[PDB]
């Protein structure tokens, strides 16, 4: 019985569009910022993993929904294409025919712009020196 | 801080006083306007209430934080899984009644992202306003000093921590000493450098003494914590 915990759910029940735990927790962290070049990555409930975004017909407004999804409400700093350093072979690409933003994504082995969408929702990190 | 040097103006932006009836208490990590990153030993009752706190943001003199200079805290959330005997999960949040203003004295450090790849031995900076000396008095100015980060299995060898470091804690300092935080730096920032962006990999927590061989600092690992932040600042900006 493959799960996860609520603290049980099933796999495709977790970042599934649906709240199966009493708080929403299957629901509320299903986008992340990955490694110092804060890749976006979405999780898929199909293959239980984390994929980074395609910059392909990628936008600002999408990316200040990612950045209220992660709890950053309007704070919002930069959002570019970059090259993968994450190491994936597969990509979540945005379906213009839509819708949420986890719910218009779909995986992917390559990105046409041959980026990904680096997102940095708050200007951090940077003090007196360089 | 014990060995450390008094900061520069801009050096720490995020670094913050958080200050119950005219005194310093605890330092706090700046990580959106609103919220502030510390520790949850800080506000155990009675502390738990939000009236009792002030964050100054900005100055490096306690003497200079004066009255109308300090945000009134409106709200303070403890780790659900926080527990006092052993100071696992030792992280707590405050949200500002009033939003901070962003400039070169006053900003942000970034929450940590997964895959780092920090060094097992990365080094790493520390600040506050705690003493410089163990058993000695809240500090006046700012401080701060490198630290290294320790490997958790050296960590909880018999001979330094006794299998007393979770997965929620990291070790960082020097297991020869006179480098490490010390009382009223706690909840205050340990922050590392790369990728030129500052980054918030712990929380001051707890030690055995302060600068003593063989016992560094204990800190809270904010990547730990990362999605338990994230659902909070969420949660209140659904309002509640
Ligand atoms: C994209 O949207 C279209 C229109 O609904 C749909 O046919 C298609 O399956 C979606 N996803 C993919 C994998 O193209
Ligand atoms: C908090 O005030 C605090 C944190 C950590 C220590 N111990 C050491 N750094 N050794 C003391 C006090
Ligand atoms: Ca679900």
């Amino acid at each position: 019985n493959s799960g996860i915990e609520c603290d049980c759910i099933n796999p495709s029940n977790w970042c599934d569009g649906v709240s199966h735990c009493p708080g929403g927790e299957d629901e509320n962290r299903c986008v992340r910022l990955y490694g110092p070049n804060f890749i976006l990555q979405v999780y898929s409930s199909q293959r239980k993993s984390w994929h980074p975004v395609c910059q392909d017909d990628w936008n600002e407004n999408y990316g200040r929904a990612a950045c209220r999804d992660m709890g950053y409400k309007n704070n919002f700093y930069s959002s570019q294409g970059i090259v993968d350093d994450s190491g994936s072979t597969s990509f979540m690409k945005l379906n213009t025919s839509a819708v949420d933003i986890y719910k218009k994504l779909y995986h992917s082995d390559a990105c046409s712009s041959k980026a990904v969408v680096s997102l940095r929702c708050i200007a951090c990190g940077v003090n007196l020196n360089d | 801080i014990v060995g450390g040097e008094s900061a520069l103006p801009g050096a720490w932006p995020w670094q913050v006083s958080l200050h119950v009836q005219n005194v310093h208490v605890c330092g706090g990590s700046i990580i959106t306007p609103e919220w502030i990153v510390t520790a949850a030993h800080c506000v155990e009752k009675p502390l738990n209430n939000p009236w009792h706190w002030t964050a100054f943001a900005g100055i490096l003199r306690q003497s200079f934080m004066f009255y109308g200079a300090g945000y009134q805290v409106e709200k303070v959330i403890s780790h659900p899984n926080y527990d006092s005997k052993t100071k696992n999960n030792d992280i707590a949040l405050m949200k500002l009644q009033k939003p901070l203003t962003f400039n070169d004295l006053v900003k942000p450090v970034c929450l940590p992202n997964p895959g780092m790849m920090l060094q097992p031995e990365q080094l790493c900076w520390i600040s506050g306003w705690g003493a410089t000396e163990e058993k000695g008095k809240t500090s006046e100015v700012l401080n701060a000093a490198k630290v290294l980060l320790i490997e958790t299995q050296r960590c909880n060898s018999r001979y330094v921590y006794d299998n007393l470091i979770t997965p929620a804690m990291i070790c960082a300092g020097f297991l020869q000493g006179n480098v490490d935080s010390c009382q009223g730096d706690s909840g205050g920032p340990l922050v590392t450098s790369k990728n030129n962006i500052w980054w918030l990999i712990g929380d001051t927590s707890w030690g055995s003494g302060c600068a003593k061989a063989y016992r560094p600092g204990v800190y809270g690992n904010v990547m730990v914590f990362t999605d338990w932040i994230y659902r909070q600042m969420r949660a209140d900006g659904e309002f509640v």
